[PDB]
RNA sequence: CAUCGGUUCUGGCGGGGGGAUAAAGGCCCAGGGAAUGUGGCUCCUCCGGGAGUGUUAUAGCCCUGGGUGUAAUACCCUCGCCGGGACCGAGGACCGCGCUCUGCAAGGAUGCUGGCGUAAUGGUCACCAGCGACCCGUCUUGAAACACGGACCAAGGAGUCAA
């Protein structure tokens, strides 16, 4: 849903004379900024607590930035969604290198696979498998294997397509 | 001369503030709440076809008249419901000073005697606004950027501002809400890349 | 409103001209109701009698406003606060004006509506956040 | 007769505002923050930021 | 079937504008309809919601689990 | 063509600020850990390679803290500078606001140059080409359709006068 990134969103109750100090509550929103992310975080807030947009503030907003991009890892989202039968769980895995990229991967292929939009989908967890064996799809099941070198058949050459015209057949072998 | 550099000072003060006082509430570990704007921007981006009567009210009674037209709204909660009931038609947002600057700089009209007039000249804003103590251009946009007591008269000065279409275009759909991926509403600060692209 | 004796302080209010006033019928004592209509309204007295009062209400009419008098005994009438928050207001203000007068110092005179909340420094200390899935986890269960 | 934009002409921007010739002469949108070493960020607030 | 050498008499996806306004028409008449029913239904209907779960394929069940133990202790001994 | 003014499109460059004073990352320092287990060792073998072992060895990786470091960069906001192009020149002594003040980009285009001085520009008509374009009245009703009138042309032809 867009180029997403995750922000820390704590807010809370606003203060009264009976509770001079109401709690706080933080969640971790992926959003593409940060008006869609305090708009989600007081959906949620709706929908757990007793808190609304006019009797409560957003205390804080804090972009949350991965903390290692350049290392490839495996990742297990837990999600919720909407479909005319019901709500539905699925556990996925995504072999990304950043939780947002992963969030993004899953909010396409949840698209593409159960037409699934933005609106009909709750993200509930996602986590990093820290170890190989916590890998339960196949398809990454196959990511993670020993020694993988596969070639690449049947490509396609990268003509412009202002050049209408070719002289030769192309190859597709390199 | 001398009002102009202590408006400048003023400005670079108040951001440095704002900065320090977040860096101090981190460091001490809590959070500094800024505090919640003062000032929107509100332009008509919908047509005057096929409209209730109430959203008409309401936009006659913010002078919002004619698509692509840009008004300076005090945030307070009497406007703050008339802004709510209008939505589906403006969109609305917190601009910063360089926005101010600009729009007042190149679309800056004032209503002498009902007539719309170019602010090509200090003069016009000492006759027409000398009274509260706003003589120069520089004046003009400290009390629209500031919100001082004399905003009311200020922004009913000033003509509401004609825009332009703006460059690049709107979203894919635009009489929608920028939450959903729209137009309308709320953008709080990203109100300031549709002043570029409409001014 | 319970069924038997009507309280006996509705007879010990004093009711002068220009007063607003709200019209509540009392079911119990049927001499002296207004119409079904006229019920509930709210109006001026203009004529205070031994034991009914003159009120002034607007009836509208089509495309227009018809003024109407009615005279109402004081057991379905009873005073009206919508004016109770201009006269403690005038007092309080006037009050004010002169002791700011006396002063020097001039002082805000317009009520002002809800403003916009200033920018405050809000601790974490012994008020820890919590972290909220978008289920909780004691539902899953 | 012909109004004239000052983010454009700076005879007019000079006209409306005599500091814009002091402004860009002492590079006033240019100014460099304070000096000083700046203290790191209290360990706890990362904590918070990276708390699942 | 014989369609290939002989195919019959092709079935236009081309839509009428009559057709169209008069489905649009019943369409909304059918959503309206079905309100009323709504409003009028007598069939019960729970106030909680069933909740899906938490699935079995998730690795760190176990761990969910567990910080579920010492938040509802924690909250009976704050209780 | 040059120098300008108004509007606008587009490209590049120099800075400033913010966030976890970006997050990374490199080079060092101090710990801990594991396998998609490196070297070594052992056992099978088609001896091509596999299998077991354990924590760096004759590869490396991950996690935590510290120094360089106020590192760089991305993103957002912002202050300016330099190009390339298009359309437009309203007014007609001075006055005004100004500035970089012998003057000027400051209340609206001037300077230089060339060809021609006539159907060359321009206009009218006929035709072709691209795009657009249902037959007029009247009536109906909310409207359309239906229905009614129209072969063509010239002249005549319908809210007047009195009280």
């Amino acid at each position: 849903m867009g180029r997403l990134q995750e922000y820390q969103v704590i807010g809370r109750h606003l203060p009264t004379e009976a509770n001079p100090n109401p709690a706080l509550y933080r969640m971790r929103i992926f959003a593409p900024n940060e008006v869609v992310a305090k708009s989600r975080f007081w959906y949620f807030l709706r929908g757990l607590k007793k808190v609304k947009k006019a009797t409560g503030e957003i205390v804080s907003v804090n972009v949350i930035s991965e903390k290692h991009p350049l290392k490839v890892k495996n990742f297990g989202i837990w999600l919720r969604y909407d479909s005319r039968s019901g709500t539905h769980n699925m556990y996925k895995e995504y072999r990304e290198t950043s939780r947002v990229a992963a969030v993004e991967a899953m909010y396409a292929d949840m698209a593409a696979r159960h037409r699934a939009r933005f609106r009909s989908i709750h993200i509930l967890k996602v986590v990093e498998l820290e170890k190989t064996e916590d890998v339960k799809r196949p398809y990454i099941k196959q990511l993670v294997a020993k020694n993988l070198s596969f070639p690449l058949p049947h490509r396609v050459p990268k003509i412009s397509t202002k050049k209408i015209f070719s002289a030769k057949r192309p190859s597709t072998f390199s | 001369f001398k009002r102009a550099e202590k408006y400048v000072k003023e400005y670079r003060e108040q951001e440095r503030e704002k900065i320090r006082l977040a860096r101090i509430a981190k460091q001490q570990g809590s959070f500094h709440i800024p505090a919640e704007a003062k000032l929107v921007f509100v332009i008509r981006i919908k047509g005057i076809n096929k409209i209730p009567p109430k959203p008409r009210k309401i936009l006659q009674l913010l002078r919002l008249r004619q698509i692509n037209n840009g008004v300076f709204v005090k945030v307070t909660k009497a406007t703050a419901e008339m802004i709510k009931i209008v939505e589906p038609w403006v969109a609305y947002g917190y601009p910063n000073l360089k926005s101010v600057r600009e729009l007042i700089y190149k679309r800056g009209y004032g209503k002498v005697n009902g007539q719309r007039i170019p602010l090509t000249d200090n003069a016009i804003i000492e006759e027409n606004l000398g009274k509260y103590g706003i003589i120069c251009i520089e004046d003009l946009i400290h009390e629209i950027f500031t919100v001082g007591p004399n905003f009311k008269q200020a922004a009913n000065f000033l003509w509401p501002f004609k825009l332009s279409n703006p460059n690049g275009g709107f979203r894919p759909r635009k009489f929608k809400h920028f939450i959903e991926g729209g137009d309308l509403g709320n953008r709080e600060e990203h109100i300031n890349a549709l002043i570029r692209a409409m001014n | 409103r319970k069924h038997g004796q009507i309280p006996l302080s509705t007879y010990l209010r004093t009711y002068r001209v220009g007063d607003i006033v709200d019209i509540k019928v009392n079911g119990a004592v049927q001499k002296g109701m207004p119409h079904k209509f006229y019920h509930g309204k709210t109006g001026v007295v203009y004529n205070v009698t031994k034991s009914a009062v003159g009120v002034i209400v607007y009836k509208r009419v089509k495309h227009r406003y018809i003024e109407k008098r009615i005279n109402v005994r004081i057991e379905h009438v009873k005073p009206s606060r919508s004016r109770e928050d201009f006269l403690r207001r005038v007092k309080e203000n006037a009050e004010l004006k002169k002791k700011a007068k006396a002063e020097g110092v001039p002082v805000q005179l317009k009520r002002q509506p809800a403003m916009p909340r200033e920018a405050h420094t809000v601790s974490i200390a012994d008020n820890k956040p919590v972290t909220l899935a978008p289920v909780a986890y004691e539902t899953t269960i | 007769v012909q109004k004239k934009n000052p983010l454009r002409n700076k005879q007019i921007m000079l006209r409306l505002n005599p500091y814009a010739s002091t402004f860009a002469k002492e590079k006033l949108g240019e100014v460099k923050a304070e000096e000083g070493k700046p203290p790191k960020v209290p360990a706890s607030f990362k904590e918070l930021l990276h708390e699942a | 079937a014989g369609t290939i050498n002989k195919p019959k008499k092709p079935t236009s996806k081309r839509k009428t504008t009559r057709l169209r306004a008069k489905i649009s028409k019943r369409a909304a008449e059918k959503k309206r309809k079905e309100r009323k029913l709504a409003r009028k239904n007598p069939e019960w209907r729970s106030k909680l919601k069933k909740d899906p779960g938490i699935p079995n394929l998730f690795p760190y069940k176990e761990r969910l689990l567990q910080q579920i133990e010492e938040e509802r202790i924690r909250r009976k001994e704050e209780l």
